[PDB]
């Protein structure tokens, strides 16, 4: 009785004639039930792709080459199955549903009695049944000839569990294999695509209106990747070929855009509805309810992951097929099915999204519900709602509706896109891009400029030419941001790039490629802005001609930019054109140049340009660089001579003997004005450092400088202090973070500080002092001819003896105000000590920092009361301390006092209890200003990081 | 307009929704890529990026598809381009 | 006494959006600053912006750095207890254990709460009953090791290949896992329950040499280029040389050692014991062992950074703690629920996973 069935099953499925052969992408499938490895015969093969593919008639030839041949021979017996036309719902057995297939009912004893060992299933469908899984618990059945329902059975059979060693062959869409791959045991995959992409180019450039305007339009359509992935569908390509000659035919009674996939659906719905109506008229009521009805139900099937629409949801909602029909006329919401339940899908799933979008409008025009009776697979619908908001589409359905059209969940959508600018670190720039591309979805000038109001920073990175696009459209209503960053990493890395996708060019004359242009234009939309004042190039790789292009653009007579960055990029090829900008643009007064290596042409031009009158920067920075002796010798004829310059920086770059004495002398003259410089992390021995100060003894013109991690002896020192004594120094600062110094040199320095002023900060970070020295400084600040104001400890040999010193000079003291113990061992004893003559309060200290110091929950106490009732103290710090349960409550109930005036505490907050949560969203709550951060050091009032940027 | 091919269990479903498409000689295309399909395996696995190539073009030209994360296209067209380079000469 | 409590804690950007067009919906048919996290971009960065600094460091001192606090961004919902993890950060993939399978997931997708794996390994239907102890994963991220307690071998699965599918046996017939270890010379280890350690040959599955101690003695397990160290709940630690097959140095120690590790670069070996009592032995010179911390929970659990400056550790006390390496000194701390019982680090120093009852909580560096 086999070849009954098999004539009756090629009688039965015979709808490809020229679509089913013997290509070369079927021997692939055919050969894949083989073992690949000599231990693994795969058993299940599960097919995947895009939703639109034809996948279901690869699925039926392959029976019908089973049936008739040269496909499957080994294999004595197929069943194909249907899932999305039958109900899943009614109890049945795996020998009901097999004899519905299977016309005779005879076969199957002798067919499961020895056959299981070769029997093959084919299966299509099973991605809509995603939604009945319950999730809680499922018994699994072992054998057939169970009542159960249906869902229970594949479930079943997909574990391999009901009959075993049989192959299988399931199609299943790309978004529904969320729960399968769980189910299935080591599975074959395989990928399936639609056409070509150059088969595609063509598809549409043969569709385009070209009305003066094609390259843009046709090149806005082409590389939108969101588009362009569901475009692999040819029902989808047809649709969009239709719309865009639509378009064509009647262009001047459209306004609707033709740049994304929303016009082009909008414009095609509203023509087929307008097509019904004899005149330019309003929908009637019935119209009105019926479209509503439709809506709506397009929307809950997209919420509850549901695309077979049952007869029982069409009689919910009060909808009938002649009335779809009759208005529509359109091959929407066709019926399959050949049994008596029937069943509605829609023509595809982009309708479906399309509808559930444009329900939302018509939410509130009226109230329709007294006529009904009742992450990934939400893209297409977001998407489709952000574009619904442009004001054409809105005009006309205000016409269609008769009624004004003002949807709710535009000011959502505004507070959302809002909620993302105001962030408390920094914008992540993964949201930034996608508000972009949404917002870009929505081509209304008004809506994009009510959203981006509040930025004021904005990090982007740039990889796709699309993104060029959309970020140099959006950024022009941007009015209120000051700093951008742009990571272009290898887009532009290679130099030169010439070729053609199609056979033949798409433009019969270019010369000039498509990503210069949008480049060209990205940079002259960041050169036109106002309140743009700061650029960073980020981590980029330039060419040779990128930069130029920048160049060229940026010396325009609108750009305001100050500050110039180009630390981690490589732009070695276009610094001529850098110095050639360097002295046209007069607004600029910053420049960092950092980790760029320089050969003596570059710095020859560049000393020469720096010295044109024209040219106004006052900060430079060339760290990092690879400089000659005839560097240091230019850097030196360029300082002597008549510059605006009043900050240089030369660190780490070793520094010989000649290029040391040729800075000296160049420094010493009375005609070098500067008033900042850094020299760390050079090679600098005790000789070169003695010519330094020797040579810095003269000069009246520096404020502030920079030593750290060098050599100093005490010999220099001691020249250091010799300089620093006479009057006309005019020093404010001195940085010795890293020098090693030691003994008689502290004693120096307590006794020059003992009766001096204009100086005020002053940082001794990493040196090795006991107590016996600190003992000597302290002396010597505590007298009234002192002028210091911050004093910085960080990472000295400090112990707990000297805390009594330290509170003497806390509660004597009349000027200093910032005070840092960084990497101390303090203990416990001396802080409850240094509190004891703090809580005082005879001083006006505002500053004090307390991380690190071996802190138990002991001190708590102490420290409550210390900052209960005193209102001068404005700043804390606290980290990398243990504390238990108790002392944290009191020293948050201390917090809390009407007293205190703390506007900076520095804390991690994510390492305590629940409890301590609680009191710190408390103290939030009450005082609105107090800022809970554990990055201590990024607070900035003055300018105290001036040297490490 | 149908084309099948296998996916590596290892490989996202999330990732192959951004294709790169590049175009060169097909001449030089099929020297370089070459037949064996081991080799082929291997630089997959090392640069996590699946190609393939398709040679249906009437013209001179082949379409090359490279699938991944900017990085690791970025870094298996530079190979591809060095590796044609270096054959080219 | 006190109890941490747990709440919601992505919200990311596109998640709030959601929420606020699905309540929409379900408001219409009823007549009848915030915190953002940034996202955990491609499974691998997060682009945030490093936290600054009081000095500058030296020239050669640029790759040495030290972490600062950590952040949740996901959570991993198994069902059974947890007690190993594994990240092998090259595919972006996680493997976690239990007493009855491994659950395989991934980190590319971008999900609040994780529910469903990329695949379910089970070995319980093979056997009558068969439980699973300990996981291992090579250094390409190509074989994955299991091993059982009524197990007859050590499992081996292939990752290279377009499909996953068991390769090996191993075979070992009455002896529990509890223990793994590899080496680069193509070979496997393996210490059972009563202290042998038997040495396969991982290209033909030959067994290649027996090693034979007290009971219990094989529990840990940690190997160089010549040398095996393994120490158990005896007390004592021992050296074992491969070519010449007995043992060449032994220390005795106050109380059962329950971890071990080693420094990627330098010759210090770190050792946890009973009492919370952090140990370093020198490998090399082999002179004296020092002791650095004291805790009052047990240990479970230590690992090494990849630049080996500063290490990690959990247990029972509901504290996951880091240190560093020069001295010693506790940094900082993140609480948890319940008895931590394992954690595993990326190849990069950029995640940390952790599992405590029945949650693999993954966290962030934030140096």
């Amino acid at each position: 009785d086999l070849q009954d069935y098999k004539a009756h099953v090629i009688a039965k499925f015979d709808t490809s004639v020229d679509l089913h052969y013997d290509s070369p992408e079927m021997k692939l499938l055919s050969d894949a039930f083989k073992p690949y490895q000599k231990t693994f015969q795969p058993h299940t093969i599960i097919l995947h792709g895009r939703p639109g593919v034809g996948k279901s008639a690869l699925a039926r030839s392959i029976v019908l080459g089973w049936a008739q041949g040269k496909l499957f021979q080994k294999m004595s017996f197929v069943i194909f199955f249907s899932v999305r036309e039958i109900k899943w719902t009614e109890k049945s057995s795996l020998a009901q549903l097999i004899a519905k297939e299977c016309p005779d009912s005879w076969d199957l004893v002798t067919k499961i009695m020895s056959q299981p060992e070769r029997l093959l299933f084919v299966i299509d469908g099973l991605d809509d049944m995603d939604s009945v899984l319950q999730h809680d618990d499922m018994t699994l059945s072992r054998d057939w000839k169970d009542e159960q329902p249906i869902y229970i059975l594949m479930y079943s059979l997909l574990r391999k569990a009901l009959l075993p060693q049989s192959f299988l062959i399931i199609t299943t869409r790309n978004t529904g294999l969320e729960k399968l791959k769980s189910m299935v045991v080591s599975p074959l995959y395989i990928l399936v695509e639609g056409l070509s992409a150059s088969r595609r180019s063509q598809l549409v450039l043969e569709n385009i209106s070209n009305e003066s305007d094609r390259i843009q339009v046709f090149h806005s359509l082409i590389e939108n990747h969101q588009l362009f992935d569901q475009c692999q569908a040819p029902s989808v390509c047809s649709l969009v070929c239709e719309a865009l000659q639509l378009q064509k035919k009647l262009g001047k009674r459209c306004t609707l855009p033709c740049q994304t996939l929303t016009g082009l659906y909008a414009t095609l719905v509203f023509h087929q509805l307008t097509l019904k109506r004899p005149s330019q008229s309003a929908l009637s009521q019935e119209e009105q309810i019926t479209l509503v009805g439709l809506c709506m139900m397009a929307a809950e099937g997209v919420w509850t992951m549901r695309s077979v629409f049952y007869d029982d949801d069409l009689k919910n909602y009060s909808l009938k097929e002649s009335e779809i029909l009759a208005l529509f006329h359109m091959n929407i919401l066709l019926q399959v099915g050949h049994n008596s339940e029937q069943c509605y899908v829609f023509s595809h799933l982009s309708l479906q999204d399309f509808f559930a979008a444009l329900y939302y409008v018509l939410e509130g025009l009226e109230e329709w519900n007294q006529h009904f009776c009742f992450d990934t697979r939400l893209l297409g619908m977001k998407r489709f709602l952000f574009g619904l908001m442009n004001k054409d589409i809105l005009k006309t359905l205000e016409v269609l509706f008769e009624y004004p059209v003002i949807p709710t969940v535009e000011q959502k959508l505004q507070h959302w896109v809002s909620l993302i600018a105001q962030q408390v670190n920094g914008t992540s720039p993964m949201d930034t891009l996608d508000a972009f591309y949404c917002l870009f979805e929505s081509q209304d000038e008004e809506f994009v400029g009510g959203a981006l109001k509040r930025f004021q920073e904005v990090w982007l990175l740039i990889n796709q030419k699309m993104d060029l696009k959309v970020s140099s459209y959006c950024l022009k209503h941007c009015q209120n941001l000051k700093a951008i960053r742009v990571d272009i990493r290898d887009l532009l890395s290679v130099d030169n790039t010439l070729e053609l996708c199609p056979v033949v060019t798409v433009q019969e004359t270019q010369c000039k490629p498509l990503l210069m242009e949008w480049w060209g234009n990205f940079c002259s939309v960041l050169g036109s802005l106002r309140n743009l004042k700061e650029l960073d190039l980020g981590d980029s790789i330039l060419s040779q001609r990128a930069m130029k292009i920048l160049c060229l653009e940026l010396r325009n007579q609108s750009c305001r930019i100050q500050k110039l960055t180009f630390k981690s990029a490589e732009v070695v090829s276009g610094l001529k054109h850098l110095w050639k900008l360097l002295f046209s643009n007069q607004n600029l007064k910053y420049l960092n140049l950092g980790n760029t290596p320089m050969k003596d042409d570059d710095m020859k031009l560049a000393c020469e340009a720096l010295k044109h009158p024209k040219c106004s920067v006052e900060t430079l920075r060339l760290d990092s660089c690879e400089l000659t002796i005839i560097g240091y010798e230019m850097i030196s004829t360029l300082l002597i001579s008549t510059t605006r310059l009043k900050c240089l920086s030369l660190a780490k770059n070793r520094v010989g003997v000649k290029s040391m004495i040729s800075l000296g002398n160049a420094l010493s003259s009375s005609m070098c004005l500067l008033q900042k410089l850094i020299l760390d992390n050079c090679g600098l021995t005790p000789a070169s450092c003695h010519l330094l100060v020797s040579a810095l003894f003269s000069n009246q013109n520096l404020t502030h400088l920079c030593l750290s991690n060098n050599s100093l002896g005490t010999e220099g020192v001691q020249q250091l202090c010799q300089f620093l004594r006479n009057p006309e120094c005019a020093l404010q600062r001195l940085i010795l973070n890293h020098c090693n110094i030691v003994d008689d040199a502290y004693g120096f320095l307590a006794m020059r500080l003992a009766n001096n002023t204009k100086l005020t900060h002053l940082s001794l970070t990493m040196n090795p002092v006991g107590d016996g020295a600190m003992k000597l400084l302290c002396e010597a600040l505590k007298e009234p001819t002192c002028y210091l104001q911050e004093l910085e400890l960080v990472d000295c040999q400090l112990t707990q003896n000297c805390c009594e010193d330290l509170a003497c000079m806390i509660t004597t003291t009349k000027h200093l105000k910032s005070l840092d113990l960084g990497n101390n061992a303090l203990g416990d004893k001396g802080v409850i000590t240094l509190c004891e003559g703090l809580k005082q309060s005879s001083s006006s200290l505002r500053r004090l920092g307390l991380g690190a110091c071996k802190l138990t929950s002991n001190c708590c106490e102490a420290l409550s009361l210390a900052i209960s009732c005193n209102p001068h103290l404005n700043s804390l710090n606290l980290v990398k301390n243990d504390f238990s349960t108790s002392g944290m409550l009191k020293l948050c109930s201390a917090f809390q006092c009407p007293v205190s005036n703390l506007g900076i505490i520095g804390l991690w907050k994510q390492e305590y209890y629940a409890r301590v949560r609680r009191q710190l969203e408390e103290v939030e709550f009450v005082k609105p200003h107090v800022v809970i951060d554990g990055d201590w050091y990024a607070s900035d009032e003055d300018d105290r990081n001036w040297w490490k940027n | 307009s149908l084309r099948l091919r296998t996916r590596p269990w290892w490989f996202p479903i999330q990732e192959v929704s951004n294709p790169l498409v590049l175009y060169m000689e097909a001449w030089v295309a099929e020297r370089v890529i070459g037949t064996d399909q081991a080799e082929i395996s291997e630089i997959e696995w090392m640069c996590q990026a699946l190609l393939t190539v398709d040679s249906v073009n009437s013209g001179n030209l082949a379409e090359i598809t490279i699938f991944g994360q900017p990085s690791a296209q970025t870094r298996m067209k530079n190979i591809l381009l060095n590796m044609a380079a270096w054959h080219k000469e | 006494d006190p109890q941490p409590v747990w709440d919601a804690e992505p919200q990311f950007c596109q998640g709030f959006l959601i929420q606020g067009l699905w309540e929409l919906f379900m408001d219409s048919r009823q007549k009848n600053a915030d915190k953002f996290l940034k996202p955990l971009s491609w499974g691998s960065e997060v682009l945030e912006s490093s936290c600054n600094q009081p000095s500058t460091a030296l020239w050669q001192l640029e790759r040495f750095t030290v972490p600062q606090a950590l952040q949740k961004v996901r959570v991993l919902k198994h069902q059974e207890l947890l007690l190993v993890v594994a990240v092998s950060s090259f595919t972006r993939h996680v493997f976690t254990c239990s007493q009855s399978g491994i659950k395989v997931w991934n980190l590319v997708n971008q999900v609040a709460e994780d529910r469903d794996p990329e695949s379910h390994l089970k070995c319980s239907v093979q056997d009558n009953k068969v439980y699973l102890r300990t996981c291992l994963l090579s250094s390409n991220s190509r074989t994955l090791f299991a091993g059982g307690y009524n197990l007859p071998g050590v499992i081996v699965w292939d990752l290279a290949a377009p499909s996953l599918y068991e390769k090996c046996q191993l075979p070992c017939e009455g002896l529990s896992c509890q223990a793994l270890a590899n080496t680069k010379e193509n070979m496997a280890l393996a210490g059972f329950t009563d202290g042998t350690v038997r040495i396969w040959d991982l290209r033909t599955q030959e067994i290649v040499r027996n090693l034979k101690g007290p009971t219990n003695s094989a529990r840990n397990l940690v190997v160089k280029d010549d040398n095996i160290w393994t120490g158990g709940l005896d007390a004592c630690l021992r050296c074992w040389d491969l070519r010449m097959a007995k043992v060449s140095l032994e220390h005795l120690f106050q109380s059962q050692i329950m971890s071990l590790a080693h420094s990627p670069t330098e010759d210090w070996l770190l050792l946890g014991l009973a009492n919370g009592q952090h140990c370093l032995f020198n490998s090399r010179k082999r002179d004296q062992v020092l002791t650095v911390d004291t805790k009052d929970n047990t240990i479970l659990g230590l690992k090494f950074s990849p630049n080996g400056k500063w290490w990690a550790s959990v247990g029972m006390g509901n504290f996951i703690t880091v240190h560093s390496m020069p001295t010693g000194a506790k940094l900082f701390q993140v609480p948890e629920v319940g008895p931590v019982r394992c954690f595993d680090m990326t190849e990069n120093g950029r995640l940390i996973i952790t599992g405590s009852r029945d949650c693999a909580s993954v966290y962030h560096i934030k140096y």
